[PDB]
């Protein structure tokens, strides 16, 4: 897609946790799942209508750069910051400006990521600049372009 | 020094340790027999897999893909009933001999539908299930060819892919029915006991399922390829004539017994256990009014059959017809409506014929009768389940592949042609996915070639100058000649790199044959030399005018019709050049699939595997030719998933926890192996030739230094994992913001 290559390698990744048997394509069934997985609820007919612009092919089935071209929209500038400032906000559950350990284990979980205490203490440690034992937004954003 | 596969007489391959190597050939040690050494050309050895005991699903899961380690992985699955194995798409299928329990039930059609291959155990059900998917997705008809020697299984294979394709995507309706029923109709009449096949095919199908714009069935269509005529009046010892002529012999009522003037088939000329002859006629009728047959047309066809059969019990002496013979001629006129005295004229006129011109004449009447016959059963079966329309089709060819014999003739000469033909489409077609795979999975340019047999096809085919044509010339001439035939070949292709004589041959029984009296053939599977004698006979199909005249005035409709269609001189070699050309222009315009049917031993035997008789078969079959065109690239192809279970244990608890992708990702950054010799595909790492066996060895190494090139990628493996789930998050937010657009 007409992103970044850096873009498309971070949403390639992305992609991976849509794509668990991987198989290289995904139907309406993991976009579900996964999209319930992190707060959200679409229903089968919003899945199926929004499918249907990516699928010529009708087989029901959609691979990366499907993905990408279902995930494009007009876009303003603000938009932009909007999407990141409420991503940071799937992970700061109660909404106090930081991401505990405690919280990152919800969303690791929530996405069948399979890890222990300690390593989401190793995570939280290794995104955490100032040293005060918790992720903020400036340090989630960091991260996420590193 | 590690074993290595080296060649054995009997097993193909056996395993042995180099113990000196040569300019040109290895010295081979048999495994423990120490003190035995023999030589082996040094491309006659191929590395070995170190774990003998594993198999895979995929001979493409190898470390070292050539046609021993190819054989061995065959091997160790069939031992265990796994019959099927693949080599990417293509389909490896051994015949096991016995009916395995499960794999050909219902449930597991149920099983199969939908599923990709490789996400199921290798079958003849994914293959025919790829069809239909590709066929309603691709918008493109499909092609599934099924290859190998007599008995290997392709009749078989055939059936259950049409038993699976009905099963799944059919309409519930008797159409489904009349599809699975075509051909075991069909093979009463075209199947016959040989001593390598009790339900040999002696003809070669295209069988085709016709969809409409919705992949929903509107009829089928079946074309058939060189029925064996010589069969129909002589076979040799162990050998029977058509099924039909028992069936019919053993399963009839007393009505039609007293009718057709029928008895044991010990009683007839062209006639000669396990064989339920009696329970296949009952099963043959229930075909026939399952694909609609009324009585009045089956006693039609069994009328033809019985006529036929009394014609042949027509003798002759020194000529005039034997005394007892005049119930055989009486039987013959009554069922196929000719006078008596007619067809006794015929069968001895010009002028006056000897004895041997007589049997010749009674001969020629059966063949083209029963020959005529045969057409008919078969369009017959086209009339059950035909359409004026259709979108797409899946076609099934079922053909004799390329075969040995001590005394190769015309028909292994048009057989051998059709597989040079088909050789080159599976060529063509297997270089055409390596091609697709390179550029789906970037493992950037191909650079792949395999050699083309163009020259060897225009050897045969040529227009003028082909050897086709050649024969053609000769029967035409005032006083046709096997000898001026074969002089004519060797004058005009005497430069034809595809062309010999047999005086130059290695093998004393072919210097044996005079330069006029023969000619080899180099096809894509080996040289073959043919024996010209007979050439100018077999290649006429036409039916002498006095005979032809008799069976086409006779007084049953039936008869007439079966002639309705029709020098006296038909070419079988350019009628057959027609029909495979036309079979080919409909392969071309299709996807296409390969199924390579293997029989594993000449004994009919369950669990018995003949190395050196499979071996030649994958040789015979263009496999190794295939196996050539992977080496050329990428021919280790490991999934994810199959290296996250193959490795995790070689690894650190931390690294077992991620899924297999990202196990993947961290074992390459970790382990810095170049993206030259190893691709990161879409689903699966992609090795160049030896380095999937390097990556083994690398991961089999020191437990603890594997573990310090894991903690070296510590931090780019966190952010990894960190980058994951962020970018999954905003993935989401965007998906939530284009259902929001949208509305
Ligand atoms: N998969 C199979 N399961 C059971 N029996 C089989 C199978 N394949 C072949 N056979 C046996 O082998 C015989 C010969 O197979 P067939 O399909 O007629 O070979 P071909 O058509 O290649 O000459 C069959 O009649 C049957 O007895
Ligand atoms: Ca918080
Ligand atoms: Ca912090
Ligand atoms: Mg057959």
């Amino acid at each position: 897609d007409q992103l970044t290559e850096e873009q498309i390698a971070e949403f390639k990744e992305a992609f991976s946790l849509f794509d668990k048997d991987g198989d290289g394509t995904i139907t309406t069934k993991e976009l579900g799942t996964v999209m319930r997985s992190l707060g959200q609820n679409p229903t089968e007919a919003e899945l199926q209508d929004m499918i249907n612009e990516v699928d010529a092919d009708g087989n029901g089935t959609i691979d990366f750069p499907e993905f990408l071209t279902m995930m494009a929209r007009k876009m303003k500038d603000t938009d932009s910051e909007e999407e990141i400032r409420e991503a940071f906000r799937v992970f700061d559950k109660d909404g106090n400006g930081f991401i505990s350990a405690a919280e990152l284990r919800h969303v690791m979980t929530n996405l069948g990521e399979k890890l222990t205490d300690e390593e989401v203490d190793e995570m939280i440690r290794e995104s955490d600049i100032d040293g005060d034992g918790q992720v903020n937004y400036e340090e989630f954003v960091t991260m996420m372009t590193s | 020094g590690k074993p290595v596969w080296a060649p054995h007489p009997t097993d193909g391959f056996q395993v042995g340790n180099i113990v000196d190597i040569g300019p040109d050939s290895l010295t081979i040690e048999p495994l423990n027999q120490k003190g035995k050494t023999f030589l082996a050309l040094i491309n006659q050895v191929f590395p070995a897999e170190e774990d003998s005991k594993k198999d895979v699903e995929d001979n493409c899961s190898l470390m070292y893909l050539n046609e021993a380690t190819l054989l061995h992985n065959i091997k160790v699955r069939y031992s265990k009933d796994r019959i099927y194995t693949y080599v990417a798409n293509i389909l490896i299928a051994v015949n096991p001999y016995f009916d395995i329990p499960k794999i050909y039930s219902s449930e597991t059609i149920k099983s199969y539908q939908g599923k990709s291959l490789g996400t199921m155990p290798p079958h003849v059900f994914a293959i025919a299930d790829k069809a239909f998917r590709d066929m309603k997705v691709l918008k493109l008809s499909q092609s599934i060819i099924v290859s190998g020697e007599s008995g290997a299984g392709k009749t078989e294979n055939t059936k259950f892919v049409l038993r699976y394709l009905t099963e799944s995507y059919g309409t519930g309706q008797d159409i489904d029915d009349r599809i699975v029923e075509a051909n075991p109709l069909l093979e009463a009449f075209g199947n016959a006991k040989t001593v390598r096949n009790n339900n040999s095919s002696r003809f070669g199908k295209f069988v085709e399922i016709h969809f409409n714009e919705k992949s929903s069935v509107v009829g089928g269509f079946v074309s058939h390829y060189l029925l064996e005529k010589s069969r129909i009046c002589v076979q040799g010892k162990e050998e029977r004539n058509y099924h039909i002529f028992y069936r019919l012999c053993a399963g009839a009522s007393e009505d039609i017994r007293e009718r057709l003037h029928l008895s044991s088939p010990d009683n007839f000329r062209y006639l000669n256990p396990l064989l339920d002859d009696h329970g296949d006629f009952i099963r043959m009728c229930t075909a026939m009014k399952k694909i609609g047959l009324d009585d009045e047309e089956k006693l039609d066809l069994f009328r033809v059959v019985a006529g036929v059969l009394h014609l042949g019990n027509i003798d002759f002496e020194e000529c005039n017809l034997k005394n007892k013979s005049t119930q055989a001629l009486e039987y013959c006129a009554e069922l196929l409506g000719l006078d008596q005295d007619d067809l006794r004229v015929s069968l001895t006129t010009m002028v006056p014929l000897k004895v041997e011109q007589a049997n010749n004449a009674r001969d020629a009447l059966a063949k083209t009768v029963y020959s005529h016959l045969f057409d008919h059963v078969v369009n017959r079966v086209n009339q059950c389940f035909p359409f004026e329309t259709s979108s797409y089709f899946i076609g099934v060819l079922d053909i004799a592949g390329f075969e040995y014999f001590e005394h190769n003739s015309f028909e292994q000469f048009c057989i051998n042609y059709c597989n040079e033909k088909l050789q080159q489409f599976f060529n063509e077609r297997i270089l055409k996915e390596e091609q697709e795979l390179y550029q789906k999975e970037g493992l950037g340019v191909n650079e792949v070639h395999y050699v083309d047999n163009q020259d060897c096809i225009d050897l045969i085919e040529a227009r003028l100058v082909g050897i086709l044509d050649i024969l053609d010339e000769e029967n035409r001439l005032p006083q046709p000649s096997d000898q001026h035939f074969t002089s004519a070949v060797h004058q005009k292709h005497k430069d034809h790199f595809r062309l010999s004589i047999p005086r130059k041959s290695k093998l004393a029984i072919h210097r044996n044959i005079r330069d006029d009296e023969g000619f080899i053939i180099r096809h894509f599977a080996g040289a073959v030399c043919y024996e010209t004698t007979q050439f100018v006979e077999k290649n006429n199909d036409a039916l002498h005018m006095s005979l032809e005249s008799l069976i086409c005035e006779s007084r049953d409709k039936f008869i007439r019709e079966l002639f309705e269609s029709s020098l006296s001189f038909i070419s079988v070699g350019n009628k057959f050049k027609t029909q495979l050309n036309l079979l080919l222009d409909k392969l071309r315009s299709t996807g296409a699939s390969f199924i390579r049917c293997i029989k594993p031993n000449l004994k009919m035997t369950s669990h018995h595997f003949e190395g050196a008789q499979i071996l030649s078969q994958l040789q015979c079959s263009g496999m190794v030719s295939v196996l050539d065109l992977m080496q050329g690239g990428f021919p280790s192809r490991a999934s994810f998933h199959e290296l996250y279970n193959m490795y995790k244990k070689y690894m650190p608890d931390k690294l077992a926890r991620l899924d297999p992708r990202l196990f993947c990702k961290a074992l390459f950054k970790a382990l810095g192996l170049n993206e030259i010799d190893y691709k990161f595909g879409l689903t699966k790492v992609f090795f160049r030739p030896g380095k999937f066996a390097e990556f083994d060895q690398i991961m089999k190494s020191d437990p603890d230094h594997l573990a310090e090139l894991v903690k070296r990628v510590n931090h780019w493996l966190i952010c990894s994992r960190w980058k994951k789930v962020q970018w999954c998050s905003l993935s989401v937010i965007k998906l939530k913001n284009k259902i929001k657009y949208r509305a």
